[PDB]
């Protein structure tokens, strides 16, 4: 199927308690193989997925200078947004970003990105295009100018178009045994009493990968999105991912409901009932 | 500032069967900001080697964490995940339940 | 792998 690269920083000041602490992971799809702590003992870039591993001292020694300087600058642009945003030195602040790249089953782009927040909130975001910029605020329209002016896109365009797709490639295929492995969720429907009246069924999806997926109730064939408790898809510390859905449904009436499942490691879409 | 409070789902790796071992899991996701305090208890008592994810974000910039630590599930312990945040005027136990 | 001239000053 399709596939993913992505960087992804975040910086916290700290006042009164040292410098900004900088995490930085990397991913493709939803596996996590690179991450750097500013915090950690001895900081560089480390290893998180088998299949990096073997890359040779030279590409640590490359990730681990970039993740020191973006770290660096990070800190000099935490000052620079209380200038642009007038605020005291006395508080903690955020500085997050995004970058990367899609690519379809061919390997072909299918779009890049490179985005960034302060405190939460979107700040200047790389158009689709890769050649303009969206400013949320008059703070990052001062940062645009001086992107445009420097012609920031231009390079970006050049890495997501080139250097992005052709490592996340190289990655693919390291990776093959995994990366290009989808685990189809397990699922089945559980039954829980509330009252004399009431249960709830439980539609579960389970050891799932990616993390992509959509489970939908279904009452005599239409859905039931606003009865439907939906949690958030949650991993399961083994590289799969878990979720459910739940409705409260009527004693006796069981059957008239339909758990419907969507994993792209199915080949159709299931359709599941409570069997008592 | 803007803030957001981080929703909590207390869980287990793998289907409980009680006196078998097994990982429990604490995730906190869709918070802002990312200073947040996270410990698992075992009938109120802090479990001590617990261990964490590394800090990433959502596409809306939320945070998320995952703390985990190795469990055997029994009919009688209970075990729970404490969260605070800043957006909490109080720490924040949610139990777990191996039916969710 | 990494953008080498990510670390851009804002």
């Amino acid at each position: 199927g399709s596939h993913s690269m992505r960087y992804f920083h975040t910086s916290v000041s700290r006042p009164g308690r040292g410098e900004p602490r900088f995490i930085t992971v990397g991913y493709v799809d939803d596996t996590l193989f690179v991450r750097f702590d500013s915090d950690a003992a001895s900081p560089r870039e480390e290893p998180r997925a088998p299949w990096i591993e073997q890359e040779g001292p030279e590409y640590w020694d490359r990730e681990t200078q970039i993740c020191k300087a973006k770290a660096q600058t990070d800190r000099e642009d935490l000052r620079t947004l209380l200038r642009y945003y007038n605020q005291s030195e006395a508080g903690s602040h955020t500085l997050q970003n995004m970058y990367g790249c899609d690519v379809g089953p061919d390997g072909r782009l299918l779009r890049g990105y490179h985005q960034d927040a302060y405190d939460g909130k979107d700040y200047i975001a790389l158009n689709e295009d890769l050649s303009s910029w969206t400013a949320a605020d008059t703070a990052a329209q001062i940062t645009q100018r001086k992107w445009e002016a420097a012609r920031v896109a231009e390079q970006l365009r050049a890495y997501l178009e080139g250097e992005c797709v052709e490592w996340l490639r190289r990655y693919l295929e390291n990776g093959k045994e995994t990366l290009q492995r989808a685990d189809p969720p397990k699922t089945h429907v559980t039954h829980h009493p509330i009252s004399d009246h009431e249960a709830t069924l439980r539609c579960w999806a389970l050891g799932f990968y990616p993390a992509e997926i959509t489970l939908t109730w279904q009452r005599d064939g239409e859905d039931q999105t606003q009865d439907t408790e939906l949690v958030e898809t949650r991993p399961a510390g083994d590289r799969t991912f878990q979720k459910w859905a739940a409705v409260v449904v009527p004693s006796g009436e069981e059957q008239r409901y339909t758990c419907h499942v969507q994993h792209e490691g199915l080949p159709k879409p299931l359709t599941l009932r409570w069997e008592p | 500032m803007i803030q957001r409070t981080p929703k909590i789902q207390v869980y287990s790796r793998h289907p409980a069967e009680n006196g078998k071992s097994n990982f429990l899991n604490c995730y906190v996701s869709g918070f802002h900001p990312s200073d947040i305090e996270v410990d698992l208890l075992k009938n109120g008592e802090r479990i001590e080697k617990v261990e964490h994810s590394d800090l990433s974000f959502s596409k809306d910039w939320s945070f998320y964490l995952l703390y985990y630590t190795e469990f055997t599930p029994t009919e009688k312990d209970e075990y729970a995940c404490r969260v605070n945040h800043v957006t909490l005027s109080q720490p924040k136990i949610v139990k777990w339940d191996r039916d969710m | 792998r990494r953008f080498s001239r990510s670390p851009i000053r804002r």
